[PDB]
């Protein structure tokens, strides 16, 4: 639903702390990733409880936050191409994230 | 006062009231009564300005409100009041030549219109150009048709040393837009694409200046052109012209009548091919 | 136009204050359209001079009215309606 | 006032701070103690739970019409509630609500800093329609064009033609050790926690002041050439204009190829206002040339 404000608030819940664990730990760290954008933060947190990551088979969810935040993410890196844009115009403008972060952006 | 309040008369009794108002502010100070009432001649001018008497002492008390200084650039104007209100001489020569040379002086001293060399087949001013000093109207003519000859633009300050200074970086932008008729009237027709060296060279100024140049003619607005300076050669678009000369009258008629006759004999041409199928 | 014509302008100002003439052509030929408009305006002068009351060339054109034409267009008859796809652009293009 | 305010705190006049809006509202006890409790949030310095009291403020929009200048005197506490936290265009109405009782005040140095504040947040303001025409409203002034530094001010906004930033630190660093007026220019460049944000501001001033007047000009220009004219180096180009193309309403154009950009940004999609405005213009221009140069010929030939 995309308001990590309330997932931040309702972990806040009295209830979830009641029946609280290590999923719970999974939930406040990918709803902070989602809470500030950042990707590598995403992907780290997300890749760090891959054994209980499992239980969500709809990791379509997860890969498209990924994956539609990354449209807007090339968008707003499409439009600065006409400010001043830097070496390798198509694969080294963005992030740049662990050895070719690309496959995905030519994918599209 | 009195003289005012008892007299309405029917020969435009109220502007020469002003007018004495105007005529005798020369002791009272100009500065506490000139807006009010000076523009209150001009108010009380709505019916008919044609006395010639009135504008010619509309000029004076105006000319007293340019001594003390508001808006120097309305001088210009001021000067088409006076300018304007003269045409007979009426007055000595002796006496209007030294009101051409301050004129000069003064209408250089504000600058609006910056092409003050505009009206110079003016005769009341011209029979006093060719008795007064030459090369002070030169040097308006230096600021008029060409923005070369540090002799011209120079001598202005070797003659008239003081009240130049004060001014100089502004006439330096005057010879900087003198730059800019030059380029598209004298030139061939504009050679689509024009060089730093050419603006900076009628420029006496540096490379690193004509694109503070070229943008200070877009604040001022008489060219709308596009800033090419990715060779440093500019592009060329409308610009408010200047006073056209008798050989350029000549030359006018030569690409004119190149243009007129041109295309009327390819259009009877054109019209000539198209002549078969009228039916 | 002649000198005459600032007077008969200024002379019948008076009841409203403009009056714009009209310039016609009894034998018309060479001309464009007839209607001519001047007004009295002035831009003083650059010398300034006293009082140079100038007429001065208003745009105009023929005017259109619903239902004028239905003597007109009967009474010419010559007329060819709707010549566009021939020589009326060529016409154009001689004058 | 048993500990002047310590950790003892909000949490018993929270539970006080809506009540008497429901039993019995008197016009200036509750604005009185609504008053109160802007100066404990600052002490709890959470500026959310400022906007929760000051959302309680803005809730009593009967605000005028009082006895007295005690409004007039309560002024003083309102901008005090939004001085630091008010946004960048809550400050306006807020900046000019600061004159109300200078209007009616007769101080003028007070008078002089509620014009150099009433002027100065201008500059904090972002681009927009309203500031825009604002300092058309408050230019004209008595007192406040009587400074030449607002002659800086409105100088660095009709045209706006280039500027250096240095010349700005002079004329507007000067300022900071002169005194007139001293507490806006304070509060507004002589500050450092809040005063050199407003110093980034004023480098986001002499960028925009850059990219606007740059958005309206510079077709086909090369690139170190920009950055020279901008005042501001290749890789400064880079931050101070990714920082405004993340405006995203500013099309531009820039290459690398070797280090050289071009322009024309909208790629011409046009071969129609040159008919448009070349044969129109054109070929209107040539019939008036008929109606109105054999006009003046006959009048050349009436005058002989």
């Amino acid at each position: 639903l995309n308001t990590p404000e309330d997932v931040q608030a309702l972990v806040s819940g009295k209830l979830a702390l009641r029946y609280a664990g290590r999923q719970t730990e999974a939930l406040k760290c990918v709803a902070q990733a989602s809470k500030n954008r950042s990707l590598a933060d995403f992907e780290k947190a997300l890749t760090d409880y891959r054994a209980e990551l499992r239980d969500d088979p709809i990791i379509s969810t997860h890969l498209a936050k990924l994956y539609d935040n990354l449209l807007e993410q090339n968008l707003i890196r499409v439009i600065e191409p006409f400010s001043r844009v830097q070496i390798e115009h198509i694969s080294s403008l963005i992030k740049l994230s662990k050895a070719d972060v690309e496959r995905k952006l030519s994918q599209m | 006062e009195k003289t005012r309040e008892k007299v309405k008369s029917s020969d435009e009794a109220v502007i020469l009231c002003k007018t004495a108002i105007g005529a005798l502010k020369l002791n009272i100070g100009d500065l506490q009564v000139t807006k009010e009432t000076i523009e209150d001649v001009e108010e009380m001018l709505n019916n008919l300005p044609g006395v010639t008497s009135v504008h010619s002492r509309f000029y004076d008390l105006s000319s007293k409100y340019y001594q003390t200084i508001g808006n120097h650039a309305s001088y210009y104007k001021d000067a088409l009041r006076f300018l304007g209100c003269v045409d007979i001489k009426d007055l000595p020569v002796s006496e209007q030549q030294e009101r051409a040379f301050t004129l000069g002086l003064a209408g250089l001293l504000g600058e609006g219109v910056f092409n003050f060399g505009e009206l110079l087949m003016h005769p009341v001013l011209e029979s006093l150009r060719n008795t007064d000093r030459q090369w002070l109207i030169d040097t308006l003519y230096a600021f008029n048709s060409g923005n070369v000859e540090r002799f011209q633009t120079l001598k202005t300050a070797w003659g008239q040393q003081p009240d130049l200074a004060a001014n100089e970086a502004q006439l330096l932008r005057k010879i900087q837009l003198l730059c800019l008729m030059e380029m598209t009237f004298t030139r061939p027709a504009n050679h689509r694409q024009l060089t730093f060296e050419e603006i900076a060279k009628s420029a006496k100024i540096t490379v690193n200046e004509v694109e503070l140049l070229v943008m200070k003619a877009l604040s001022v607005g008489l060219v709308k052109g596009s800033i090419d300076e990715v060779d440093k050669r500019v592009h060329m678009t409308w610009v408010q012209p200047r006073v056209l000369d008798l050989q350029q009258i000549k030359g006018m008629k030569d690409r004119l009548e190149f243009w007129c006759t041109d295309v009327k004999s390819m259009e009877m041409l054109v019209e000539h091919q198209a002549h078969d199928i009228l039916t | 136009l002649h000198k005459n014509d600032i007077a008969i302008n200024e002379l019948m100002k008076r009841y409203c204050p403009n009056s714009v003439l009209v310039i016609i052509d009894v034998k018309p030929k060479d001309l464009g359209l007839p209607t001519e408009a001047y007004i009295s305006v002035e831009e003083v002068h650059d010398d300034g001079t006293p009082t140079s009351k100038t007429f001065e060339h208003v745009t105009s054109e023929i005017g259109a009215e619903e239902a004028e034409e239905v003597g007109v267009e009967h009474l010419l008859r010559d007329i060819k309606d709707t010549t566009v796809g021939t020589l009326s652009q060529r016409i154009t293009n001689q004058v | 006032k048993e500990q002047n305010g310590d950790v003892k705190e909000a949490a018993s006049i929270l539970q006080e701070l809506q009540v008497e809006t429901y039993g019995s509202m008197e016009k200036k006890e509750r604005v009185e103690f609504i008053l109160e409790q802007m100066r404990l949030c600052l002490a709890v310095k959470d500026y959310i739970r400022t906007q929760i009291i000051s959302k309680k403020i803005n809730t009593k929009f009967f605000q005028e019409e009082n006895t007295e200048k005690l409004k007039l005197k309560y002024y003083n506490l309102m901008i005090q509630l939004d001085q630091h936290e008010g946004s960048y265009l809550s400050i306006c109405k807020h900046y000019r609500a600061i004159y109300d009782t200078p209007c009616i005040q007769a101080e003028s140095e007070k008078w002089q800093q509620a014009l150099k504040s009433v002027v100065l947040y201008v500059i904090l303001a972002p681009f927009d329609n309203e500031q825009s025409d604002l300092v058309h409203r408050i230019s004209g002034d008595k007192k406040l064009e009587e400074i030449p530094k607002y002659k800086d001010l409105l100088k660095l906004f009709t045209t706006m033609e280039l500027m250096r930033w240095s010349t700005l630190v002079e004329d507007y660093g000067m300022e900071l050790r002169k005194g007139s007026l001293e507490s806006p220019a304070t509060d507004v460049f002589g500050s450092t926690e809040e005063g050199e944000k407003r110093w980034k501001d004023l480098k986001n001033r002499v960028v925009e002041h850059n990219i606007r007047i740059m958005a309206k000009y510079y077709t086909r220009i090369t690139m170190k050439r920009m950055a020279q004219l901008l005042d501001l180096s290749v890789d400064e180009s880079e931050a101070f204009l990714s920082n405004l193309v993340v405006n995203k309403t500013i099309f531009a154009k820039v290459d690398r190829l070797a280090g050289i950009i071009n322009f024309q940004r909208p790629k011409d999609p046009n071969n129609l206002l040159n008919d448009w405005s070349q044969k129109l213009n054109s070929l209107m221009s040539l019939v008036n040339k008929t109606t109105h140069l054999i006009a003046k010929e006959e009048m050349i030939h009436n005058l002989q």
